[PDB]
């Protein structure tokens, strides 16, 4: 149940991520893998820097490129995703 | 309570950073206090020290993956559970 | 002499900060969600399996000890 | 299936903290966060997490498809008891003394 | 010695359908499987999930150790035994 | 932290950065600063000059010996030389 | 509207000649693809402007990355700016 907190992108690549982190539900259990799953599918469909933060209990401080931005919870994880370079 | 986990830097920037880690949980030290403000301040202090494109991380659980520059990579542990993460890209 | 000519060139110019907060209920009000009493009827369900359990924990209370 | 048999519940000496979650990982009601209400938030995800792990092993292998999770109850000798029952829509946990 | 003398006596328990000794590595050195396969997918992916077992039952402070692991189901049990060197695994009827 | 170096005296060296930094804030785009410093150099000294503004770039030139500026000017960086 | 070609993306109508172009377009990704990387930077430009200056007209300037920009004089139609990948390029002949 993805639930965006503050999101910058354009709605079709909002789906897009709630739909990529649930793929990367779907496979892997370590949060590492979630993470480098999102950070490599967004990295190559699209093309510059992106990184990705997912997590349960957490604060940070990053700058990103306009309407490319998205700080949300999918099912009960802190998906953090951004693209930066 | 500094414990430096991963380091990949040069040892006077990271004694800088230990100082300016500090001084933010002094300028915020209160249960009202929130991570956010004190990353505002790592991120602008060391933009404004070492020049910009650094960002300031800190909480206690959570993975990251980032693409960062070499030697400019700083991550660590306190005795009060603040793990922090800095780096510049 | 060479012919000379003229041309300009550029680059698009775009990055901004936000700071992500820690998690601090699906609803905004717990009262909302509280308010179901099927659903602590369903949790009470529970206490066939739990005095099952119950019964089970106390014969496994202590691990066998030869000392 | 009432109150009346959930406060019978919570009157079981032995019991520490009691946390039912809906399977979509919200403790309803609780008897752990009344000491410490940062617990049960941990334990019902974590655990939700868990028990969808427990659902591929379950049906991975040798355990047969279309077979689901009854009850996973666990027990940490010394350190408490933790007992899991699957639900259409919950998940009864409870933290008891082993 | 005692493994032996574990393993016998999980023999004679009745009821046991399929017998799963492992080391704390994925090695099922002995099994009363139809398909080894089947064992293989779980004697390896379980132990990854006690490594993650035991990283939770210590989370909550060192108190602690998985001693044991003991799942039942509807169709049979899974008795599991987190041994030092070895896992005392078992596949008996739910009785 | 690098100053290629030009003629002596301070006679070149002195009229770039004077002249940089009224350009680097009186426009945005790039065009005008570089048109502006190019401009300039060739009234007071040269017939034909070469100019470069950016954040980051790569770059590798043949001149004329003792007529190459290189500078970071605030975040950017302004590279200059003559040539012709 | 910086039209494609089978290199990469190239403003046209092209103000440099088809032959020099071609030579350009081929020579940057067959120069970057064999044993070169985009770690490494001067030593491009370095290889670009040897290979230039061994064919075709001596005298050659040579600008990529990823933010610049120019006013330049330049020989008559000797002018080549192109993108690949997010990269400009941009190189040019003077007597």
């Amino acid at each position: 149940q993805p639930v965006i907190k503050n999101s910058d992108m354009s709605v079709e690549m909002q789906k897009e991520v709630e739909e990529v982190a649930k793929k990367a539900i779907d496979y892997c259990n370590t949060d590492k893998e979630i993470a480098t799953f999102i950070k490599d599918d967004f990295r190559s469909r699209y093309h510059g820097t992106w990184h990705c933060i997912v997590g349960r209990n957490f604060g940070s401080f990053v700058t990103f490129e306009r309407s490319y931005y998205i700080y949300l919870y999918v099912g009960q994880l802190a998906i953090l995703l951004f693209k930066t370079g | 309570k500094a414990i430096i986990n991963s380091s990949d830097m040069q040892g006077d920037l990271l004694q800088e950073a230990q100082d300016v880690i500090q001084s933010g949980i002094e300028n915020n030290s209160a249960p009202v206090l929130n991570i956010e403000a004190a990353c505002k301040y790592i991120k602008e202090n060391l933009d404004k020290k070492f020049g910009p494109t650094w960002q300031c991380i800190i909480g206690e659980g959570y993975a990251y993956d980032v693409t960062v520059q070499n030697n400019t990579l700083l991550f660590m542990f306190y005795n009060g559970n603040l793990a922090v993460l800095i780096f510049k890209s | 002499i060479a012919e000379l000519s003229e041309h300009s060139v550029n680059t698009e110019r775009v990055k901004t900060g936000d700071r992500g907060m820690s998690h601090k209920e699906g609803g905004w009000p717990g009262n909302v969600d509280p308010n179901e009493a099927q659903e602590t009827g369903r949790f009470k369900k529970r206490i066939e399996k739990d005095t099952s359990f119950p019964q089970a924990v106390k014969d496994l209370k202590e691990g066998v000890e030869k000392c | 299936n009432a109150d009346d048999q959930l406060k019978q519940l919570s009157a079981l000496e032995g019991a520490n903290g009691y946390v039912i979650f809906n399977e979509s990982g919200i403790p309803l009601k609780r008897h752990e966060k009344s000491i410490s209400h940062e617990k049960a938030v941990h334990i019902a995800a974590l655990v939700s997490d868990l028990w969808n792990v427990s659902k591929k092993v379950i049906q991975r292998d040798l355990k047969t498809p279309e077979n689901d999770i009854e009850v996973i109850r666990l027990r940490t000798k010394h350190s408490y008891e933790y007992i899991i029952t699957q639900s259409g829509d919950f998940t009864m946990l409870a933290i008891q003394l082993c | 010695s005692e493994v032996e003398d574990t393993l016998n006596r999980i023999k004679t328990h009745k009821t046991v359908l399929g017998y799963l000794i492992v080391n704390s590595e994925g090695g099922v050195v002995r099994g009363a499987f139809k398909d080894e396969e089947e064992s293989k997918n779980i004697a390896n992916s379980i132990p990854l999930l006690t490594k993650k077992a035991r990283s939770v039952v210590r989370d909550l402070d060192p108190t602690n150790d998985l001693v044991f692991l003991r799942i039942q189901t509807k169709l049979n049990e899974i008795m599991v035994a987190p041994d030092d060197e070895f896992s005392l695994i078992v596949i008996q009827t739910k009785g | 932290i690098d100053m290629p170096e030009n003629s002596e005296m301070k006679s070149m060296k002195n009229d770039a950065f004077s002249q940089a930094k009224f350009a680097v804030e009186n426009y945005k785009f790039e065009n005008k600063i570089s048109s502006h410093i190019k401009k300039f150099f060739d009234e007071k000294y040269g017939p034909n000059w070469h100019c470069v503004v950016g954040k980051h770039f790569n770059a590798y030139v043949s001149y004329d010996s003792k007529n190459f500026i290189f500078f970071y000017e605030g975040q950017l960086a302004i590279l200059l030389y003559r040539k012709g | 509207q910086y039209k494609t070609f089978m290199g990469a993306r190239v403003l046209w109508p092209p103000e440099c000649a088809d032959d020099i172009l071609e030579g350009a377009i081929r020579e940057t990704q067959d120069a970057l693809k064999k044993f070169e990387i985009a770690r490494e930077g001067q030593k491009i430009a370095e290889h670009l402007k040897k290979y230039m200056d061994d064919h075709f007209d001596p005298y050659w300037h040579v600008f990529f990355g990823k933010n610049f920009g120019c006013q330049a004089v330049h020989n008559k139609n000797r002018f080549i700016y192109f993108y690949i990948e997010k990269t400009a390029f941009l190189m040019y002949q003077t007597q």
